[PDB]
């Protein structure tokens, strides 16, 4: 598969007030690895990133395109930008190429900017959202991610504890994943505050 | 008051004018022609005379009165050209209608469409603003009938009673002093009073052979040219 | 997806199943396939998610333009033509199965499209990978002109009896209720399913994974 | 696009803004440059600074290779655009063959670009007159000015400019074999044509040399006002 | 009082292209001859200040290995069409493995010596003398502007022309030699021209059957010069 | 002044002297009459010999359009062979789509908007022509229609373009149209042609008919003027 | 059609640029900017034009236009004349930070929109950007900066600018209070508001009748300090007791 | 159209755009409007006198609705403003497909303002004599924005444009205040629309269109026969 080229997952997760995004750090063409320091996770303003997984290509080509619209955006208008604003953006500039697809699976993850309201949604290769209230995954190894999230999730989670649960749900994931694995960079962002953990991922 | 070259083109004067399209309302003056139309209760006239000074000329193709659609008539003035030019638009426009959107283009949305066009000819100044009028009817559905004119400057309206040509500072005057007072509308109403008005303005008093005569009606949609007999049993019939 | 219309004697009730299956996999336990047309006209989709969004997406805001232009309220065939003017210029790339209606001033009016450019005005219609059985549920218990709660059991009906078939349905059961005045949209119709609360709390502890690198980023 | 003709002949065999837009190049500043036979120089005068602001962006002397130098007069723009050509120009000569680009050929390509912008559909003509001087190989130094008709003309001293007649005319008295001897000589003689030119207070005395196998070194403000100083102490020993 | 610029004349010629043969009589002078032996041909550099370097000058181009030009008064608009000439005969040659003829040469330059338009811009306004030896023995072509294109056996055109072509008229006959007419063009040049003759004013164009390419450095004009 | 330079450009009073100075271009030309009956149309043209000029069958006025139509022209002679030209693109359009013959007034209707087309704007002239246009059908009987320099297009029984315009309807008119069969329409034609225009400033002129009807089965094509040689053997009995 | 053509391209017959003067004549009225550049920041001024009382000011952002991060720019001239300006040059910005993922240097900038005003100044006669312009931005290569625009395409980096007519003899104010880069983020103020005071005639300065904006180096942020009115206000405050007391020494 | 390309609108020797002079004189000599934001929503209304008695009110619409929130009226010519009306209407959708979010009134104007002005600009074309008096309730703060055929806008607490515009400017900076509501806003407005406009003021001369933050609302010669009680 051309989205089994270059490996990637990418998990959110909603938890009571706040959200946690996180996805794992190797790069390399299909059974050779090159670097541990690919970056998949980008910021786009404050209190809201965005999640890239797939051909690493689309990614950082999409990333770039992403970010020229949205400072165009933001500089036309002197606010920032709510998140359904940012997910219907990401979905017509996938559907421009309609017959000409990138390959990613782009995950958005960010607070409200009025209120501390989370949102998490996902999109598909030719701009399908989807939004939901527990978490969305993108990847290789989604069904690994699925059983974690559908596995370790509580409606109404204190940071630690959704901390935990995502950190938990991507080692293991990623353990049973072959293509995907060498370290977790873990973003968990609240209203006050932006907090950045690298976990102790099995190095295989 | 006049600067640069607003006598000859589409730009703005010292006064806040422009003066080609106010060159163009007289335009019509040279056709030498009057046209009255009629809106009542459910029916709808249109009343334009012919001018033939010639034995040589026919009388099929002086007609005026020029079928849009099914449910559609019309009446022009001015000079010819830019009547017939007007009358392929709007039935290009009309099939455009019925091919993109399926059911029948309502009077207003045609009449809509050529005063934007007008606007078009009149909007850029190297483009010459076609100085004809159009008179439209039409019959809507939980509306009745509708009586609808498009200018040369590109302004639609539709109203009761409309008259445009040559004459009709007169023809207004006597629409004014006739459908304000309270006048039931039939349709002997509506056909006495479109052939005295236009016969009370000019003093003639003539032949059933110079008028055409523009109905629609609920209870046959279909746009209709009166026929001489017809025409003279209405004229016979307005004389007391 | 197992979607499906119907006309009672007054207007016209829509359905939907809201399991949006990527493959083989679950990936969406509520989702909307009910659209917005216009105040009278809504749209289902089935097949490819994404085609469907964007093609309505864009036909509702032609006609919220044309609509806006004309001044009055939109007429059905003006969607089907469009729509099926579109889709025969893709050449049948494009996969969007809709179901398209509304109430006009003629009253109401039910369209179902394929994917080509082939429509059929029909009183009751089924699209989707489960519609089969929705159109033997239809086919067994329809009758012409028949009333809002009678109508509204039968496709709850049909739409369950698809989803205890069919393995890419099965979720919450959405219904649009359309007449000359009164609009109505519910978000769950008849929830079907439950589900068996957890038997072992397998929560983890404030420190059981370890830390390489951490940061701080202080906001406003 | 524009469907006109600007340029029109005259009824007695004239080009109008051909001819006219030398003006705008006889109402700029001056500027001139000579060659030695191992180091070339120029600069220009008239800078006519307001001795308080920057002056690293007004500079009328840039460069296009580590070849080649310019120089111009008239309205400062269209040298911008003809700069910023001839760059891309010399920079995809050296895309071609291997060589650094020779100097007749980028003068070629601007006057060249200069006249079929004169005959286009209703191009305004470039009211600039350049100086592109630059060392080939075997060390050859060589200086050559356009025109707004486009005729790469190759001299040895430079008139061009405001007065640019008294400047050729004093160059036309000076013009000696035993100036062009030293290379400190040859700086002092453009030091004197610029200092019989001007008020030349030696603040818009901004010169660049080049010594044919270096690049281009601006100079700075007190070695000019030595040679300013000893310019005027052989006019005292001419006494 | 601006008229649009493909306008006829009241009298019937045409005003822009007038204007161009207006134009050239500003230009330097050139004389080229045919003779049997071989075309030869000369030209005026107008050598304005000692400033001003005398070899970059160029009046005489080269064509192909055997076709000459010689220009005038305009010179850029000149190099453009000499540029493009070249580029054709090089087009005839390998296209025919042959020599385009200077007819045909020319033939090719007035075909768009008048397509001056404001869609698909002025007139060009250079008088060219074209030399060379093609297979119909040597050649010497004059053109003009308005694509008149004719031959002549002797032409001398510019700014000294009337008393260049009497005088020469005077001298020229049918049987000339090489040498005799190179002398006999250029003491018609130090009668037209208005500074002394000397090395570095003029420059020779020859082109013989057996001398096979037009050949002149300098300094055989020394020889030439000092044979007066 | 000023405002007779474009054709784009309005006067004070409101109409364009381009068209008029174009109309009155058509005055000048010789004299081209046409008139139908019953059973066709007949057309004929007065063509004048100086001394020699030209041969006995260059320039003719009369061109043939399409199977069943041809032209009649008078006016700027080259401008006419454009039209002719456009007709015949026109009709070859309409034959390649449909499948069958033009109808006369379509062809008219393209014809009078191509002309009232150029006369929009000011990049192009007016055209300087004025011509006729004939037919017959088994299903639509005679047609003669009429293009001025505008674009006013209808339809006569009898018309004549050039100098002697009034006076060549003169008696048009006295003659009839239900009563004639067009083999006595043409030595009337002929005769009157040959009593119109006197020897005066021209001394030679010469006779053109064109000839379309029933007898000629659909068909259009210049009469055998030679065979039965009606005009001469009445025209020399016409001058007492 | 040829008679109907204004011809705002070709040369007179004075020497001149007939079209380009007159854009710059229309520069002179309605408007009167300046900045200040002096060492850690640079500032903007900018004079109410539409000083009436029944606006509103909840654009956040006047005459000002933060176009990137690191730069924003004063305007004088045609309004949306410039608003053309400001679109295309943030969106030349954000192109070059699409190409490079590296901010952009102001004056590849200055020299893009530039070149636009000069291909509307040079071919077709078209109605020139009647717009003349500042220029305030930060670096990897100088630190802070000033540029002028011109209706020509002419530019210059100047290090206190003028564009008003009414400013003119602000920057014979400029010369004569003229320093050596000393930014005591108060003494250019005061400066500032001295010569605003003076240069308009308007009596005492009214706060909301003016603008200032800066500029200030922040390692990771680099802010713009569009400064609330409060501090205006005490800042006229201050400086009318001191010209109070430098004319106790009359 | 015929390849001319040459622009109309010239600088004067004084510096001046002598046709977007002409032009806003235009706008001057049109027919008078007011339009008052006053904290709640904003107040449209118009002055429209039917020159006979023939004329129907049923025809012609002024206050014009842009999308469901978003009002637009204008004084100076229907020709041209319908067009531009159009072209709005066009342009919100596009931002609608994009986002999948209704368009806020700054961006419209930022719009609309770039294409008239570019419209100034482009070849052989006069500019339109329109001045248009655009608002909307985007985002809880309504806000009230007016154009000029110089392609410039600004932002008005309370405004008028037409006939008279300063004596009724002179009203507006006399009557209205910081606070106020929708029927005060109405009070007034048809006070200073009452300051200019003829004797015989009835519910078809006047047309007047509000806006909620529940959403943008055209009224009927209805509720303006209600108000007409205690005129002004």
């Amino acid at each position: 598969s051309i989205m089994s080229y270059n490996g990637g997952a990418v998990m959110a997760m909603k938890g009571k007030n706040c959200v946690a995004i996180a996805a794992d750090r190797r790069f390399g063409i299909q059974a050779q690895m090159v670097t541990t320091d690919f970056q998949k996770i980008f910021p786009m303003g404050d209190r809201l990133y965005i999640g890239l997984a797939g051909l690493a290509t689309d990614v950082q080509t999409v990333a770039q395109r992403l970010k020229f619209r949205l400072n165009l955006y933001e500089l036309k208008e002197g606010r920032q930008i709510k998140p359904y604003t940012l997910m219907s953006m990401v979905a017509n500039l996938l559907y421009e190429k309609r017959f000409g697809p990138y390959y990613t699976e782009p995950v958005i993850a960010g607070l409200d900017p009025k209120t501390f309201k989370p949102f998490i949604c996902s999109l598909d290769l030719i701009g399908c959202p989807m939004v939901t209230d527990d978490f969305v995954v993108s990847g290789t190894c989604a069904e690994q991610m699925y059983g974690m999230c559908e596995s370790l999730w509580e409606p109404n989670m204190d940071p630690d504890h959704l901390f935990e649960t995502i950190s938990q749900a991507m080692l293991n994931a990623v353990d049973r994943d072959a293509v995907s694995g060498m370290g977790v960079i873990v973003h968990i962002i609240e209203k006050d505050k932006i907090t950045t953990r690298t976990l102790k991922a099995r190095m295989d | 008051s006049s600067a640069g070259f607003d006598r000859h083109i589409t730009i703005f004067s010292p006064e806040g004018r422009l003066y080609q399209v106010e060159y163009a309302f007289k335009a019509i003056n040279q056709g030498g022609l009057t046209s009255v139309a009629v809106r009542g209760k459910d029916c709808a006239v249109i009343v334009t005379q012919k001018k033939v000074p010639d034995k040589l000329l026919d009388s099929s193709t002086v007609t005026h009165l020029f079928k849009i659609t099914e449910n559609i008539g019309c009446v022009m003035t001015g000079m010819t050209a830019d009547s017939r030019s007007q009358v392929q638009r709007a039935r290009y426009e009309a099939a455009n209608w019925k091919y993109k959107y399926g059911y029948e283009i309502p009077v207003d949305m045609l009449c809509k469409r050529i005063a934007d066009i007008s606007q078009v000819y009149t909007q850029n100044a190297e483009m010459r603003p076609l100085g004809c009028c159009m008179i439209l009817i039409g019959i809507d559905e939980e509306q009745g009938p509708q009586v609808y004119k498009c200018d040369p400057a590109g302004y639609y309206c539709g109203f009761k009673a409309t008259a445009a040509g040559v004459k009709q500072t007169e023809s207004t005057s006597f629409l004014e002093k006739k459908v304000k007072k309270k006048f039931d509308w039939t349709f002997e109403q509506t056909v006495e009073t479109a052939i005295t008005c236009l016969s009370t303005v000019l003093s003639i008093d003539f032949k059933p052979s110079e008028i055409e005569v523009g109905v629609v009606t609920v209870e046959n949609p279909k746009f209709r040219i009166l026929t001489e007999a017809e025409i003279d049993a209405h004229l016979v019939a307005l004389a007391e | 997806t197992t979607i499906a219309g119907v006309v009672y004697k007054d207007g016209i009730v829509l359905g939907a199943d809201t399991r949006a299956t990527e493959g083989m996999v679950v990936a969406d336990k509520n989702c909307s396939k009910i659209h917005f047309i216009s105040p009278n006209i809504y749209c289902c989709g089935a097949g490819t998610a994404a085609d469907t969004d964007m093609t309505t997406q864009l036909i509702s805001s032609n006609l919220e333009l044309h609509s806006l232009s004309t001044g009055r309220l939109p007429r059905v065939v003006t969607a089907n033509r469009m729509l099926k003017q579109m889709l025969f210029r893709y050449q049948g790339y494009i996969g969007a199965a809709l179901v398209l209606g509304g109430v006009d001033v003629t009253g109401p009016h039910l369209y179902s499209i394929y994917p080509h450019g082939s429509t059929d005005k029909l009183p009751y219609v089924t699209m989707g990978s489960g519609s089969l059985a929705a159109m033997a549920v239809f086919e067994d218990k329809f009758r012409p002109d028949m009333e809002e709660e009678e109508a509204k059991n039968l496709v709850s009906e049909a739409i369950a009896a698809g989803i205890f078939n069919d393995l890419g349905s099965g979720s919450n059961i959405d219904l649009c209720v359309i007449s000359k005045n009164k609009l109505d949209f519910l978000r769950p119709y008849t929830v079907p399913n439950k589900k068996g609360t957890r038997l072992g709390r397998y929560r983890c502890e404030k420190g059981t994974t370890a830390v390489l690198t951490e940061k701080i980023t202080p906001l406003e | 696009s524009y469907d006109r003709a600007i340029t029109v002949f005259s009824p007695d065999g004239h080009l109008f803004q051909v001819e006219y837009a030398q003006e705008a190049v006889k109402k700029g500043s001056t500027a001139v440059g000579v060659r030695g036979r191992d180091i070339v120089v120029l600069g220009v005068e008239k800078k006519s600074v307001a001795k308080l602001q920057d002056e690293r962006t007004v500079r009328k002397i840039c460069a296009l290779d580590d070849n080649v130098c310019m120089a111009f007069a008239g309205l400062t723009a269209d040298a911008r655009i003809v700069i910023n050509r001839a760059r891309v120009e010399c920079q995809s000569h050296r895309l071609t063959v291997e060589d650094p680009v020779t100097v007749e050929y980028i003068t070629r390509y601007i006057a060249s670009l200069k006249q079929r912008y004169t005959q286009s559909n209703g191009r305004r003509p470039f009211g600039i007159s350049a100086l592109i001087v630059g060392f080939d190989f075997d060390g050859t130094p060589r200086l050559y000015q356009t025109d707004p008709s486009g005729t790469y003309h190759a001299w040895k001293a430079n008139a061009i400019g405001r007065g640019a007649k008294s400047v050729r005319e004093f160059l036309e008295k000076n013009y000696t074999d035993e100036a062009i001897e030293t290379d400190d000589l040859t700086i002092k003689l453009v030091i004197k044509a610029l200092l019989e030119v001007v008020q030349s207070g030696g603040k818009n005395i901004e010169l660049a040399v080049m010594r044919r196998d270096q690049s281009l070194k601006i100079l700075n403000p007190e070695e000019i006002e030595k040679y300013v100083a000893e310019i005027e102490k052989e006019k005292e020993e001419n006494e | 009082y601006d008229r649009g610029v493909n306008t006829f004349s009241p009298e019937g010629r045409l005003f822009q292209v007038e204007y161009a043969i207006e134009a050239i009589k500003l230009g330097s002078t050139a004389i080229g001859i045919q003779t049997s032996e071989g075309v030869c041909l000369a030209v005026e550099k107008r050598i304005t200040s000692p400033l001003m370097e005398p070899s970059s000058i160029e009046k005489i181009v080269e064509i192909d290995a055997h076709i000459g030009c010689a220009m005038s008064g305009l010179i850029a608009d000149a190099k453009t069409l000499i540029d493009k000439a070249r580029v054709e005969t090089q087009n005839h040659w390998f296209t025919y493995n042959e020599t385009m003829t200077v007819e045909s040469v020319t033939q090719a330059v007035s075909n768009l010596a008048l397509q001056f338009g404001e869609e698909d811009s002025r007139p060009f306004g250079v008088a060219l003398l074209f030399g060379g030896v093609d297979e119909k023995g040597p050649q010497l072509f004059h053109m003009d502007p308005s694509g008149t294109f004719v031959q002549c056996d002797a032409r001398a055109i510019g700014s000294a022309s009337e008393g260049a072509q009497s005088s020469l008229q005077e001298v020229y006959h049918k049987s000339m030699t090489l040498k005799e007419a190179i002398k006999s063009s250029l003491i018609i040049l130090k009668q037209v021209m208005e500074e002394k003759l000397n090395a570095t004013n003029i420059e020779l164009a020859t082109v013989q059957p057996g001398q096979n390419f037009h050949m002149f450095t300098k300094e055989e004009l020394e020889e030439v010069i000092k044979d007066i | 002044t000023g405002y007779d330079l474009s054709a784009s450009t309005f006067s004070p009073d409101g109409r364009v002297f381009q068209v008029e100075y174009a109309m009155k271009a058509v005055e000048n030309s010789s004299t081209a009459i046409g008139i139908r009956c019953k059973d066709g149309v007949v057309f004929g043209v007065e063509k004048l010999v100086l001394s020699k000029l030209y041969e006995e069958g260059s320039n003719k006025r009369l061109f043939n359009v399409d199977r069943h139509v041809g032209m009649a022209v008078a006016g700027l002679l080259a401008d006419a062979r454009s039209l002719a030209d456009i007709a015949r693109e026109e009709a070859s359009n309409f034959r390649s789509n449909f499948g069958y013959n033009i109808p006369l007034k379509h062809l008219a209707d393209r014809v009078a908007m191509y002309v009232h087309a150029y006369t929009l704007y000011s990049a192009v002239r007016p055209f300087g022509c004025s011509f006729m246009l004939g037919s017959y059908s088994v299903n639509d009987g005679a047609q003669l229609y009429m293009i001025d320099p505008s674009g006013v297009s209808y339809g006569y029984w009898g018309c004549a373009i050039g100098k002697a315009r009034q006076a060549a309807k003169t008696e048009i008119e006295k003659l009839q149209m239900k009563e004639m069969t067009c083999r006595d329409i043409v030595k009337e034609v002929a005769k009157i042609i040959y009593i119109v225009h006197d020897e005066v400033k021209d001394k030679a002129f010469e006779l053109e008919l064109s000839w379309v009807g029933e007898l000629t089965n659909g068909r259009h094509e210049i009469v055998p003027k030679d065979i039965r040689e009606e005009a001469e053997k009445y025209a020399k009995e016409s001058l007492k | 059609s040829r008679r109907y053509d204004s011809r705002t391209t070709i040369f007179s017959p004075e020497g001149r640029l007939y079209q380009v003067e007159y854009a710059m004549e229309a520069i002179g009225h309605a408007g009167t900017c300046l900045g200040i550049l002096a060492n850690d920041g640079v500032l903007l001024a900018a004079e109410r034009r539409n000083i009436h009382k029944l606006l509103d000011e909840v654009f956040f952002s006047e005459k000002i236009y933060k176009l990137n991060e690191d730069m924003a720019c004063s305007v004088a001239g045609i309004t949306s004349d410039a608003n053309v300006l400001t679109n295309e040059l943030r969106l030349i910005a954000q192109r070059y930070l699409l190409q490079y993922q590296e901010p952009i240097p102001c004056e590849q900038l200055v020299t893009a929109l530039c070149d636009i005003k000069q291909a509307y100044t040079q071919f077709g006669g078209k109605r020139p950007f009647g717009v003349s312009l500042l220029y305030i931005g930060w670096d990897k290569h100088y630190g802070f900066q000033l540029y002028q625009s011109d209706p020509s395409g002419n530019y210059g980096g100047w290090k206190a600018t003028c564009i008003g007519n009414n400013s003119a003899a602000a920057v014979s104010m400029l010369k004569q209070d003229y320093k050596e880069g000393e930014m005591t983020l108060k003494s250019a103020l005061a400066l500032a508001i001295k010569v605003l005071n003076k240069t308009m005639d308007v009596s005492k300065l009214s706060a909301e009748k003016v603008e200032i904006a800066t500029l200030t180096r922040e390692n990771g942020k680099t802010v713009i300090r569009v400064l609330k009115q409060k501090e205006v206000e005490q800042l006229i405050k201050k400086h009318e007791e001191e010209e109070a007391k430098a004319e106790r020494e009359k | 159209e015929r390849g001319y390309s040459f622009s109309l609108t010239t600088f004067s020797p004084s510096g001046k755009l002598v046709q977007i002079e002409y032009a806003l004189a235009a706008v001057a000599g049109g027919a008078p409007s007011v339009g008052i934001k006053a904290a709640n929503g904003v107040v449209l209304a118009t002055e429209k006198k039917q020159k006979s008695i023939l004329y129907d009110e049923r025809s012609v619409h002024k206050v014009e609705p842009i999308t469901k929130h978003i009002g637009l009226v204008y004084s100076g010519m229907g020709p041209d403003y319908r067009v531009l009306v159009h072209r709005a209407r066009k342009l919100a959708q596009q931002y609608y497909l994009v986002y999948q979010e209704p368009i806020p009134t700054a961006q419209l104007v930022q719009r609309v303002a770039s294409v008239m002005q570019e419209y100034t600009q482009s070849g052989g074309v006069r500019p339109f004599g329109v001045s248009l008096l655009i608002c909307g309730w985007n985002e809880g703060r309504p806000y009230l924005f007016q154009s000029d055929p110089s392609g410039a806008y600004f932002a008005w607490k309370a405004t008028a444009m037409g006939k008279n515009y300063v004596n009724g400017k002179t009203f507006l900076e006399k009557r209205y205040n910081e606070d106020l509501e929708l029927e005060d806003a109405i009070h007034t407005a048809i006070l200073t629309l009452k300051e200019s406009f003829e004797g015989q003021m009835t519910e078809d001369n006047i047309e007047v269109g509000i806006c909620n933050e529940a959403g943008f609302r055209r009224l009927t010669p209805t509720e303006v026969k209600d108000y007409l009680a205690a005129i002004a």
